RNA sequence: CUUUGUGGGAAAUGCCUUCCCUCAACUCACGGCAUCCAGGAAUGAAGGAGGGUAGUUCGGGGGAGAACGUACUGGUGCGUCAGAGGUGAAAUUCUUAGACCGCACCAAGACGAACUACAGCGAAGGCAUUCUUCAAGGAUACCUUCCUCAAUCAAGAACCAAAGUGUGGGGAUCGAAGAUGAUUAGAGACCAUUGUAGUCCACACUGCAAACGAUGACACCCAUGAAUUGGGGACUCAGCACGUUAUCUGACUUCUUCACGCGAAAGCUUUGAGGUUACAGUCUC
RNA sequence: UGUUGCUGUUAAAGGGUUCGUAGUUGAAUUGAGGGCCUCUAAGGCGCAAUGGUUUAGUCCCAUCCACUUCGGAUUGGUGACCC
């Protein structure tokens, strides 16, 4: 079975995009896959997306304009924290200047700018660049 | 080691059966799986033309009167024996892959 | 232009209801009429057993698992899906 | 692979734990047979009685004859080979004088043209063997 | 994937789109449960009551006719089995292969088939002893 | 003791009314009042698991019982007469006590050719004459049922090619060991003639294979063309069977024009060794 | 020794297969609200008005008739649509 919702999800918009496809389908739906879309779109790497209703599960269906390169998932949402916001935007991204990794707090689902903003840190989620 | 042949030199392809059985050879009594060994079909003649036109003077209800029968078989070879009579033969690379089917 | 989210007809025709955008039923309705009265009688189209009526020992359907095979000589009306 | 649970950590250490042992860059840490074995206990250094001189041969790819010396450790009871590794001061070494003996290069492998020897004399009786050598001291007999 | 042994199918059994009840049914909620308790008499399990319904009346579902499906009708009238209907095949499945391998057991395949009944119904026991329906010194033997 | 299908007809300012006047042996309309008596308020039904039903569905799947086919070997009878076996050439070997050969018949044991395939079924090992019989398995079809029952695995359990071991039955063919003749400088050699164990079956063990696809299991995404194998879609085992066009789900594989990509290369390609230094789906060895 | 950050077709390395406990891992739902005023803040696949001779168009029409691949014609025409 899919063990992480985000890895079945995000495994299709990387290789739709290194193939240059302009919309990609998404097999299930969450509350969580929904922020994760709607915080790239309004940085704008995405143009649009629907969510369609089935009544059992939904499936999500994207708009791609082309301007991603990867959008990946950290799989056992390790902890990170006010610190180490230093440490993982180092590790796995290719930049600081515009790398983004995504993470959830209390607080809702925000980007790690927003999180050092607001002084709290919390477990990853996923990146892209 | 290296892959040379992508079938293994069978018609058996992986993951269905994983043993066929063995079948004798009419040359030297090898047994190989069916599907490794060399098939042809032979359509042996019972008399050569030279001897056919004699016989057929002395035939009146044969020959003429009906068209002479032909043995008939299916022989089976070993790879060895096969190569060693010369009618399979080694290929260039371009050439090993090609299949005609089980036409001649 | 085509799109995933609006999908062609043409192209759903063909598919799968398991396949299938909506993943709806593939399976509709029948008034199917004893000949041996008059007594309409609901029957469905992937029956899967046989129904009768008391007005029929004509049957209605065949058991067979394909859908059904209805009874000659019997009035055939097609209710919607819907 | 591996396993990216969070309970997960208790398979991990089991497995490293389990495949150090098919390292023996683990082995000759860890292990009290590897230090056994070695004839100084593992020290820097160790003291013997020179027993007899032995000429040993060489190895096929080049011919030459090894000065070498049969001593014995007062540290262990053991016996040993070990290399003159100066010209013409096999001389400076005789019976039954205290001698020191070391290690030389790799210590896990003989060295070349010389089968089973590991071992070079640094010092003849506390004297600098090269000292003796390239001329500075004279050997005592005294 | 198939639970026990190789298998993929997608043969399967789909919904309705509209979960609301058809124009041609105007049957009422009572006729409708009445015909289950009344068919359930027989000794019927609700896997072909939910059959003589569908195909008889033109009932979308049990479900969207009544409040309720097929197994709270019965239990709320007190004719439900205390035994569920997944159980209780298998272990008749279970006992007719035991029949068959007492005079046969020279027969491979009906054994080792055995072998994944019984471990699936201890599997089934197991689930019904946590999701209480079954009682808790329950065992197949 | 009509009419009796249902909307239709008439008439108003879609609706009302009149009129036809609501069919499935009880169905429709009205009334008495007599009864009985809490009960319909639940998330959904995962291209996640289990179960049901159906096509006398699908298949070298598995067990049992009964027949069938030639051939090999041997025996018997009817005939012929001198060589026959066998090889590179021979010899071992068999023959007037009639071999070889031909026809007929019988005995005993194994096996099921061709058809038989870049096909099928089974968890794997593996599986091929026909008829009957017993219990299954997969695929498909469904607006039936259940509602998270799952995935993978130390421990533990079951199955497992051939050769081997125990006991009993059988013993045609082939055949390790052995014997004999060649070949050779030397030769149970490789070859030839023989021959024991074994080869077969029943009940026990053994679990040792290149048991290989040298590719662990489950899950997602991923393009080009032409086929094949099953199911589904558009009198007499018979409202049938096959084929063509098109579509779909499930299997095996080919492009000897497989797309991207990967790899040291050979090669691998929705059927991954691809989506991996931009390094993290899950588990285990 | 590769948790961060290893490899296992052929180079050292996927267990012959299946079942299966400890252990590890496990799908979706409950839902994160609104209005009035200012702001040239933007978009508009909404829209009354009224503008535009080809100072910009296409359908209809007029004249030809050209067997068939010419056209122009004005107020054309609340038409279409454009600033």
């Amino acid at each position: 079975t899919m063990m992480s919702v985000l890895a079945n999800a995000l495994r299709c918009i990387a290789s739709a995009e290194r193939r240059g496809k302009r919309q990609v389908l998404i097999r299930p739906s969450s509350k969580v896959v929904v922020k994760f879309l709607q915080v790239m779109q309004k940085h704008g790497y995405i143009g649009e997306f629907e969510i369609i209703d089935d009544h059992r599960a939904g499936k999500i269906v994207v708009n791609l304009n082309g301007r991603l390169n990867k959008c990946g998932a950290i799989c056992p949402r390790f902890d990170c924290t006010t610190p180490d916001f230093e440490k993982w935007v180092k590790n796995i991204l290719p930049s600081r200047q515009f790398g983004f990794v995504v993470l959830t707090t209390s607080l809702g689902i925000m980007d790690h700018e927003e999180a050092r903003a607001r002084n709290t840190g919390g477990k990853v989620l996923g990146f892209f660049y | 080691m290296t892959t040379k042949r992508r079938n293994h030199g069978r018609a058996k392809p992986p993951c269905s059966r994983g043993r066929t059985r063995p079948v004798h050879c009419f040359n030297c009594g090898r047994l190989a799986p069916k599907d490794k060994a060399v098939g042809r079909f032979v359509v042996r003649r019972m008399l050569d033309q030279a001897s056919a036109r004699d016989v057929a003077e002395a035939s009146n209800v044969y020959g003429a009167g009906f068209p002479m029968p032909k043995l008939y078989m299916k022989q089976r070879f070993c790879i060895a024996c096969a190569i060693h009579s010369r009618t399979v033969r080694a290929r260039p690379t371009d050439m090993r892959k090609r299949r005609f089917t089980t036409k001649v | 232009d085509s799109d995933l989210s609006y999908p062609t007809v043409r192209s759903e025709r063909m598919k799968h209801k398991r396949r299938r955008l909506v993943q709806g039923p593939n399976s509709y309705f029948m008034d199917v009429k004893c000949p041996g009265c008059n007594a309409i009688t609901i029957v469905y189209s992937h029956a899967t057993s046989e129904v009768q009526c008391n007005g029929c020992a004509t049957k209605l359907c065949r058991p067979t698992g394909g859908k059904a095979m209805l009874t000659t000589g019997c009035g055939f009306r097609k209710k919607a899906d819907h | 692979t591996k396993a990216n649970g969070q309970h997960a950590a208790r398979k991990l250490v089991r497995l490293r734990r389990k495949n150090r042992w098919a390292d023996k860059g683990w082995k000759k840490s860890h292990t009290f047979v590897a230090q056994k074995a070695n004839p100084f206990g593992g020290s820097s250094h160790a003291k013997g009685i020179v027993l007899e001189k032995i000429g040993v041969g060489a190895k096929q790819p080049n011919s030459a004859i090894r000065k070498c010396v049969r001593v014995q450790l007062i540290k262990n009871d053991k016996k040993i080979i070990a290399f003159v590794p100066n010209d013409g001061c096999l001389h400076f070494i005789e019976e039954n004088d205290e001698v020191l003996v070391s290690g030389f290069g790799r210590s896990g492998h003989a060295v070349g043209d010389i089968p089973g020897v590991r071992f070079k004399i640094v010092k003849v009786s506390n004297v600098g063997l090269y000292a003796l050598y390239r001329q500075k001291k004279e050997k005592p007999r005294n | 994937v198939r639970m026990q042994g190789v298998g993929h199918g997608k043969s399967a059994s789909s919904l309705p789109f509209c979960r609301t009840p058809p124009s041609w049914l105007k049957i009422a909620s009572r006729d409708v449960i009445d015909a289950v308790c009344k068919l359930a008499k027989k000794g019927l399990t609700p896997s072909r009551i939910g059959m003589q319904l569908r195909d008889s009346m033109g009932i979308a579902q049990v479900k969207n006719v009544t409040g309720r499906k097929i197994l709270r009708i019965l239990k709320h009238k007190g004719m439900a089995p205390e035994i569920p209907e997944d159980l209780y095949c298998l272990i008749k499945r279970a006992t007719e292969m035991r029949k068959h391998l007492e005079r046969n057991t020279k027969d491979r395949d009906t054994k080792f088939r055995l072998i994944l009944v019984e471990s699936r119904i201890h599997r089934l026991a197991r689930y019904y002893k946590r999701v209480k329906q079954l009682p808790p010194t329950w065992k197949y033997e």
